[PDB]
């Protein structure tokens, strides 16, 4: 084994001196024995010369003396992959932090790996069925892309991630991987207890989502490497087993801020708005790996956070170039009577074309978006002129727009304890047929409350006939 | 009096709509000036510390 | 190209002999001193963040361990250290004293008592840079933190184990909310229930010498300094003492949460702690970042705030509250140090300077302050009246622009303006005048039902003292049942409506 | 086509659409994703111009599309900031304007004594909120003979493509056009800009 | 300069553009050992621009009508290459970008253009 000696220790940056020929390369994990801790991981950054290379520790460097033993692992930061990591809380170094024993994995893949080539990529953009009525018709998710989940607190961000992971595992058979990079200490404990009571993470049964711990209480090396540890476990299920995995990075703004902290402390000059110089190289190395291959795909549903409500910043414009879809959760609905608060006009996607979803799906999406945009702009005139001071065409379009806004809000399976209704999982073919019949005049005699908290064309006919008699 | 009150409502709606467009243009200029002020202040401290 | 350590004086020592002194591990020689930084040559056995001692008596903390020298930050003046002085190592890390014997005395940043009351009976020694709690040793925030304010216990209710930020401008209600919450715990700390008490931990960092003496004298006159830790850290000391004031105060307050009691830390202020950490890093030859700060700017405040969490039943059942005050510039909550503290905490209390001059005491914006815990960490008796008051306060704020034209109000517009003005004036309390949970539940029920709409706007101050004094002598059974049980049944709702209607006729 | 700064999935989907319509048999594709190094993306503009210059120097026409020009400026600033250089406006070096002006000056039309070929350059500039007065926006507009502004306001209303008549212009586009299309469209550029200002105030 | 001193003729110097002389020297100033100035410019901005603008003046042997053009950096007149050249010109013709989009041909700003012969 290659051994080294610690020469410098200035915070997170620690320099180790090796011998001749046995020097480690870049992105190499270095082992270090401590007291109460198991092993202090230290990823190699660069080599300063004279048999010395600067490394960045992924934990606390307090208590290290000049001349400590630093063993080299020979490769990068390996993590446990496979079906054994489902239901357990992993860290950035691949260790368990749930106090449920060690992860019995057959192999260990490194966090630093190259992405797919141009010949092994998908030649056509496919749509990903989520099960929601406002997702499969409006902003459709692309198979192997990035989706931005923008929203405030208490709008429905945690409920949307749990319902999407359960619907993809039952209709398509794909697992999930929640990598909460830059999260809080209280948010990590509340997310693990809520998933066990709904049926997503079972300790005695079978789990379906991976937990990757990554709070902001550690150093800059652990927060920046939290995105690579969670993406390595999700990519193994699509290359070895072949399944459409879904990766979650909460939040997406914490990954860009953690990369500039380790680069500024090494000696690199800053860029614009105090960002790192390799902003387009660090963000593109992790977004290109979550694509579609010949065996499977890997969807990304990160939560992008704008800096001080500015979309033209260096952390907002760099992540929006690789996002194919967007799940904007505005605060206009929520308490208005929509479950969940999904904006049909603010949520846009690049896969909502006629050459990707067909001519039948493009006509139904354009008709629903035109009726919702005309009813929102006419809300200022209806409150000042009433509802009877309109024409014949404006009165018929305003009545159908009220029932179309509540028909896309279906009750999820994990939200049955808050609304009382059963979970409805509408498919892609059932959602397009129900929206086309309401816009043609086949359901004009139905009530406005018959479409609320329902999903599909069969649920609207059974709820309307049972409401009166 | 009814014609003057109806004309005042149209002028107030046009003034509120014109104020929203000017606030959107001023927000784009304030966002670019805030990012340029952080880059100009950080470049002055990096130039004096490297000399 | 060039380097330090061996230079001229230090370079003319290894040529004659490669031995000289047999130490070069536990001791060191000072080569350059200045700006609170000492470049001690040697000390190979010194660990990171270890305590040191100079020849004149000043202590140091070796934080920049180089290959030839060792950058140590002196905790005192730079006039006592010179070129060629001997610097010995203590062999331990930066620790501080903890235990139940520190209650009643004002300690500094290293654990030494400065109040002049003798020694402190320390039951343990904890390090300053300690790890936070994991995701398996944490539970949900179920206990309620009684602050005393009527607008804090109903809107953004804080709980045990959460982190509530105290943002605001200069003289707008920053330190006023933290002082009233610590003084309102006298009803639970003077009893025998150890789970209901909460030991305060005021950490004055960046303040002057006159501000620390005035705050300690006011708490002793109201019997509130016997169970409250005071961490004195003025700006007249070094940069190492003010920057380590947040880590030393969190280690002493963590002993009560790990035993079975509750604690409450008040880091005043969070803006002064960030300036002390950037001053020591700029003098240690390090690269800066945004707003003249180091690379670990966001990790320095998130590591000290994540340790104050609520433990589960298997760890002891204790919790710790963190009340960091973020001193903003001119009301901009989206700055550099303001955005980092609001994103890591689970709630923030905004304080504007415009609402403090109108009559709102204290100035607490309901549309900007929110709590991430919600109604899960509050009493059941106060949650029934706060549910209807939240919808009435939000609707009156958006329609507050129609108050200038009272001659064109409708039926629904006049009812929301009359009920919204009486609810905002009833929550305004004076300084050092906290209320209990039983007195705040009776005042909020009379304004949300409609028993205060017939009174005038100027008589809202006299009606708060008249209704509270009459309820303690005529209907004393209703006030005592709401505090012991903590909820409201069907018999408590009918008795509260009959007593408020009979007193509103006079 | 010189895809610089684009994703890996976007470059594979664009090449499959051109091959199905019989358009990839005479088109060069320069793949340069953002997952590679900073030197490969910055040198993608200079390497693509050398391959297209062989047809213009022999007797053929070429059309280069540098998509995008905003992604090439960010890759060149990463290598210059790591070599300890001076950052000017928007954290850019002093040779930021010389890198885009030298690569665009080679795409010109030769005379009859050089072969008679020409090279067309189509650079795409990604603006941040329509800010046309930026550091990278003003440098590309001062070296090119015209620009095509793409406003985001008219693109969401159905006007595809959103081409502003009052902002986009062509310097050498009047004499280099067809005589049949210019005769039927008499004063079409002046009537399109005047109709947009009268409709916004009515 | 030779046609106005050795021959005595009213020469006409037309530079297009004059802002490229100061921008070319700033890219090579970082490799010569000089420290950067404002907006990443060279420290000798007023010394290099004053040595070339003083020689293109009218002398006793002949005149020299200089008709150069300055380029505003990203539409900003407070830059180090635009504000330093305004103290060496008798007549200035500032062209604003806001008047060019309205239909003014050209966009001659009357509130910014000034000269010494306006008396
Ligand atoms: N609710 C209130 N009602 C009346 N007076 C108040 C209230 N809150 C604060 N004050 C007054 O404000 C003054 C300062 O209060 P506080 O100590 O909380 O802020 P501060 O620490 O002085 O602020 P800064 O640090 O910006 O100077 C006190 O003297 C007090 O009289
Ligand atoms: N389908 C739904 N029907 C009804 N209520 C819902 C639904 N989805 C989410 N909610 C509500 O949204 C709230 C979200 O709370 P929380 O997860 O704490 O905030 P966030 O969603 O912002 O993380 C829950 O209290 C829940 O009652
Ligand atoms: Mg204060």
């Amino acid at each position: 084994p290659a051994s080294g000696k610690i020469r410098a220790v200035i915070g997170a940056v620690v320099d180790v001196q090796f011998e001749q020929g046995e020097l480690p390369a870049i992105l190499n994990a270095l082992t270090i024995d401590q007291g109460n801790n198991q092993k202090l991981v230290l990823e190699v950054a660069q080599h300063l010369g004279e048999n010395a290379v600067r490394a960045i520790a992924m934990d606390g460097t307090e208590g290290l003396v000049r001349g400590q033993t630093v063993v080299d692992t020979g490769a990068p930061i390996s993590v446990p992959v496979g079906r054994g990591t489902l239901g357990r809380i992993i860290n950035v170094v691949g260790e368990p932090i749930d106090e449920r024993g060690p992860i019995e994995c057959k192999q260990r893949n490194p966090i630093h790996a190259d992405p797919p080539s141009f010949v092994e990529q998908s030649t056509e953009a496919e749509v990903l069925e989520t099960g929601i009525k406002v997702v499969d018709l409006l902003a459709p998710y692309a198979r192997g892309g990035k989706i931005g989940l923008f929203g405030g607190a208490g709008v429905g961000k945690t409920v949307f991630i749990q319902e999407l992971i359960n619907n993809i595992a039952k209709a398509h058979g794909g697992f999930s991987v929640f990598t909460g990079v830059g999260e809080r200490t209280r948010e990590g404990n509340d997310l693990y207890r809520e998933m066990k009571e709904t049926g997503v993470i079972n300790l005695e049964g079978e789990s379906k989502v991976a937990l990757v711990f990554g709070q902001m209480n550690e150093p800059p090396g652990a927060r920046a490497r939290v995105a690579l540890t969670g993406l390595t476990i999700a990519e193994y299920f699509r290359d070895e087993e072949g399944q459409d995995v879904l990766l979650f990075v909460d939040n997406i703004f914490r990954f860009t801020q953690a990369g500039s902290e380790v680069s500024a402390l090494l000696g690199r000059i800053p860029s614009a708005v105090g960002y790192q110089p390799t902003l387009a190289t660090d963000m593109g190395l992790l977004q290109e790996r979550i694509t579609t291959t010949r065996k499977g795909s890997v969807t990304s549903v990160q939560a992008v956070y704008v800096p001080a409500d500015d979309l033209t910043d260096p952390a907002p414009a760099t992540t929006f170039a690789h996002l194919d879809a967007t799940t904007v959760l505005s605060r206009g609905i929520s308490e208005l009577g929509i479950y969940p608060a999904v904006d049909p006009l603010d949520s846009k996607s690049r896969l909502l074309d006629v050459s990707v979803v067909g001519q039948e799906h493009y006509d139904v999406a354009t008709g629903v978006q035109q009726t919702l945009q005309a009813y929102k702009s006419l809300q200022d005139i209806i409150a000042i002129l009433g509802m009877d001071e309109l024409s014949e065409q404006d009165k018929l379009t305003v009545e159908r727009a009220r029932k179309i806004q509540r028909f896309l809000s279906q009750p999820f399976a994990v939200a049955e304890v808050f609304t009382g209704i059963e979970g409805k999982l509408v498919r892609l073919k059932d959602t397009i047929a129900s929206f086309k019949a309401v816009l043609e005049g086949k359901y004009d005699h139905l009530p406005e409350n018959a479409f609320y908290m329902v999903g599909g064309i069969e649920d609207v006919v059974a709820k309307a006939e049972k409401i009166a008699a | 009096y009814a014609s003057e009150i109806s004309a005042r409502r149209n002028a107030m709606d046009n003034a509120s709509k014109n104020a929203g467009e000017m606030i959107n243009k001023y927000s784009i200029l304030y966002n670019r000036t805030r990012q340029a002020v952080i880059t100009n202040e950080l470049v002055d401290i990096i130039t004096g510390a490297s000399s | 190209k060039a380097a330090p350590t061996e230079v001229s004086s230090i370079l003319e020592s290894k040529i004659r002999g490669v031995s000289d002194e047999a130490n070069l591990d536990e001791t060191g020689r000072v080569l350059s001193v200045g700006d609170g930084i000492a470049r001690v040559f040697g000390l190979n056995n010194c660990q990171a963040e270890e305590l040191v001692e100079f020849a004149s008596g000043v202590k140091g903390m070796a934080l920049n361990l180089e290959p030839g020298q060792v950058g140590i930050v002196l905790f005192g003046s730079d006039r006592e250290v010179k070129e060629g002085e001997i610097v010995k190592r203590t062999g331990k890390i930066v620790d501080v004293p903890i235990g139940p014997g520190m209650l009643g005395r004002v300690v500094d940043a290293l654990g030494n008592p400065i109040d002049g009351k003798g020694p402190i009976e320390a039951t343990g020694y904890a390090i300053a840079q300690l790890k936070a709690p994991g995701i398996l040793p944490r539970r949900s925030v179920f206990e309620p933190m009684q602050t005393g304010l009527k607008a804090v216990d109903a809107l953004v209710p804080i709980g045990r184990g959460q982190r509530e930020l105290i943002i605001g401008d200069r003289q707008t209600g920053k330190t006023a909310v933290a002082l009233d919450t610590i003084l309102n715990q006298k009803r639970w700390n003077d009893g025998n229930d150890e789970s209901k008490k909460l030991y305060c931990v005021y950490v004055a960092v960046g303040q002057k010498r006159s501000t620390v003496a005035q705050l300690v004298q006011t708490l002793e006159q109201n019997d509130a300094m016997k169970y409250s830790i005071v961490v004195a850290a003025t700006a007249s000391e070094a940069a190492p003492l003010q920057y380590l004031a947040p880590f030393t105060a969190c280690a002493i307050a963590e002993w009560f949460r790990d035993n079975g009691k509750h604690a409450l830390i008040v880091y005043d202020d969070l803006s002064k702690q960030a300036v002390a950490y950037r001053q020591l890093s700029l003098l240690l030859r390090r690269p800066p970042g945004r707003e003249a700060y180091p690379g670990d700017v966001f990790y320095l405040h998130s590591r000290l705030l994540e340790r104050a969490a609520k433990m589960s039943d298997a760890n002891g059942g204790g919790s710790l509250t963190a009340l960091p005050v973020i001193e903003t510039q001119g009301g901009d909550v989206s700055a550099y140090i303001p955005t980092n503290v609001i994103s890591i905490t689970d709630g923030q209390i905004f304080l504007e300077a415009e609402l403090f001059y109108k009559g709102i005491r204290p100035a607490i914006n309901v549309g900007l302050s929110v709590s991430r815990v919600g109604s899960a960490a509050q009493v059941k008796a106060m949650k029934q009246v706060a549910g209807s008051l939240k919808l009435f306060l939000a609707q009156y704020r958006e329609v507050a622009a129609f108050a200038q034209f009272g001659s064109d109000l409708d039926a629904s517009t006049k009812q929301t303006l009359s009920r919204g003005e009486r609810l905002t004036q009833l929550l305004k309390q004076k300084q050092y005048s906290p209320q209990a949970s039983e007195e705040q539940v009776p005042v909020i029920y009379a304004g949300v039902n409609g028993f205060l709409d017939n009174i005038p706007i100027e008589r809202i101050p006299e009606f708060e003292e008249q209704f509270i004094a009459y309820l303690k002598a005529n209907e004393g059974d209703i006030l005592e049942a709401i505090r012991t049980k903590g909820e409201l049944s069907s018999e408590l709702l009918d008795k509260l409506k009959s007593a408020t209607e009979t007193f509103v006729a006079t």
